[PDB]
């Protein structure tokens, strides 16, 4: 059914490392478009949506649509045995996912026991009120810093910039980022597209968890609307992506 | 004030 | 009352990191000379004495003498949100200390309002003391020695004479000593071992406290250790101009 | 009895760091050939055999054969107080091992370690594999995540295991690297505890290559060869 | 050697 070669194992190791604390068990969905993951956390507060498009492999061959039911702790233990710069091949007929890691002439071969996992969801194409593009590490720094003093962050957007603010036992904290274009270092830009001002409140525990994906993408897209959940998007090469959706506090 | 669940 | 701008947050982050394991609650005393801290640990065994002089800011404005009563764990959680190379502004009227952190890179502004507490000052006046011996040495050498000897003993004896200084200990596993000879390093002056002594002197101290003082190693490339039979140990991290972080430690007898 | 100077403390720090989780108490045996260690782990499953040959010191002086009965946690606490690039001198008459650490600067560190009385309990292999130390560390650490046991097959070499999550193997082909000889896999079936092999791999920092020697009749030899004919050797029952 | 308290 499946024969999928990645030039570098790195990508699959980072994706699983980024998602495994939110989601234990889940299905990798394989079709001619490539490999997708859609899984809710236990609380139904957070949704992980990943797509590794066929273009990202060399080559990608799907002869039959399959779900790979995987425990992400098990998968992590196997992916640790891959060097970042190893050539990774996924093969499946399935009760087992075959993983081959090629260096030297060194070959690592794993047969991972799969589990039957019942797949849950349609996300509407949404015209958000505000999107903020910013460096991934800036978002990690802010969520980690504010989490020291609060369980919750408010995200306020307007034409001028975005403010992250919180309050706790020790007092109030805010971080304000002005819209700015960095000509030399485009990933360091703060870009704001907004049809209207928007303010929502989120669990910092979840946002900090999403920020474990910071190593996948130099920039992160934060999308806000009064009507719909927060989209935190880590855009990858081509049209591949890791997306986190988070229900707000109300 | 309190945590909503996911609503698409 | 207070408006105090540091070119770099770094200094304030290191000072609090250096002090927070010795002292939980304490007052920052603000006047026209700048910002002072005098706090004893709960055992009254160790005294921290800090002065950031007005000259060290750009600018420093005090219109009224104020105490900022702060929990150093709370203050640490806020200072962690400052990059080393952020421009830091302290402002107070006070129930709240306002901290502003401005990026050296982007136009990003961090703003904190830290709840202050009423804290009764325990200030004691320290006489100008003619020590028996002073040792100037690299901060990292003092950190290395105290950390190493703490592995095998709770106590260190500090002996000074014209020739050098010896740190020695004994424990369950046996004896340890580290001896430093007086030496001038022409190329790397901070690596010198300078000894000024009116008389030989030997005292014993808790390594737990000395290791704690060595969390200030990143503030100053050199450390001044001052010894006298009569008075407590002075461990001084001298800063730019006449600013300083000083630790005083009661000896074991 | 003993006066032994190493140009760099580094070697003694790495040896003890490599051995101290397998073996708590043990004897350093000093004679005119240099300093030897032969100690079993508590289970008598693994044997550590070290020899620092006299040639490795500058100078080495033994006037009388002596055993230094040392707790390796105590010795580690003392060796931590030595910088890698310190000159290390061992001296003994013995109730005590005297260690002197000399700096860059004029700094002298001096330790007297209390010794204990410890009673000393004083092969043409089928296959040897020479490979990079870090390759052996990577393989044993990785497979230990999913299994207690590894099978080692030789003709190249395959390390394979099975466990609760499924099966794993690593295959290395015989290959000569002309530019980087330590990266070569040189080859001239048994099952082992990964817990022990991973422990042996704490010696990876002592040697760029590791020699794995296999025989149906005798225990596995994992050898970290050092400068001249000095060595750290681990033996493991299959 | 017991631990004394500060005396200035
Ligand atoms: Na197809
Ligand atoms: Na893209
Ligand atoms: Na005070
Ligand atoms: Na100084
Ligand atoms: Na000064
Ligand atoms: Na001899
Ligand atoms: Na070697
Ligand atoms: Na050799």
């Amino acid at each position: 059914a499946l024969e999928a070669r990645l030039e570098q194992a790195s990508i699959l190791k980072k994706v699983v490392d980024a998602i495994k604390d939110l989601v234990q068990d889940c299905n990798f969905d394989c079709n001619d478009s490539g490999i997708a993951l859609q899984a809710m956390d236990n609380s139904h507060v957070a949704l992980v949506s990943m797509m590794l498009k066929a273009e990202g492999f060399s080559p990608y061959r799907c002869d039959r649509n399959i779900a790979l039911g995987v425990n992400l702790t098990s998968l992590t233990k196997v992916l640790r045995a891959a060097q970042n710069e190893d050539i990774l091949t996924l093969k499946a007929e399935p009760d087992v996912l075959n993983l081959v890691f090629e260096s030297t002439d060194r070959i690592s071969e794993y047969d991972l026991k799969l589990m039957d996992i019942d797949q849950e969801l349609g996300i509407p194409e949404t015209e958000y009120a505000a999107t903020i593009t910013m460096p991934s590490n800036e978002f990690k720094r802010i969520t980690t810093d504010l989490m020291a003093m609060s369980e919750s962050v408010t995200i306020e957007a307007n034409k001028d910039g975005v403010k992250f603010s919180c309050q706790g036992d020790i007092g109030n904290g805010s971080v304000t980022l002005r819209q700015h274009t960095n000509v030399e270092k485009p990933n360091e830009s703060i870009e704001i597209e907004l049809s209207e001002p928007v303010s929502l409140t989120f669990s910092l525990k979840y946002l900090v968890n999403f920020c474990k994906a910071s190593a996948l993408s130099n920039t992160v897209k934060i999308c806000l609307s009064n009507e719909v959940p927060l989209l935190v998007e880590y855009s990858l090469g081509g049209s591949s992506y890791l997306r986190f959706y988070l229900a707000p506090k109300i | 004030k309190h945590q909503s669940t996911l609503n698409f």
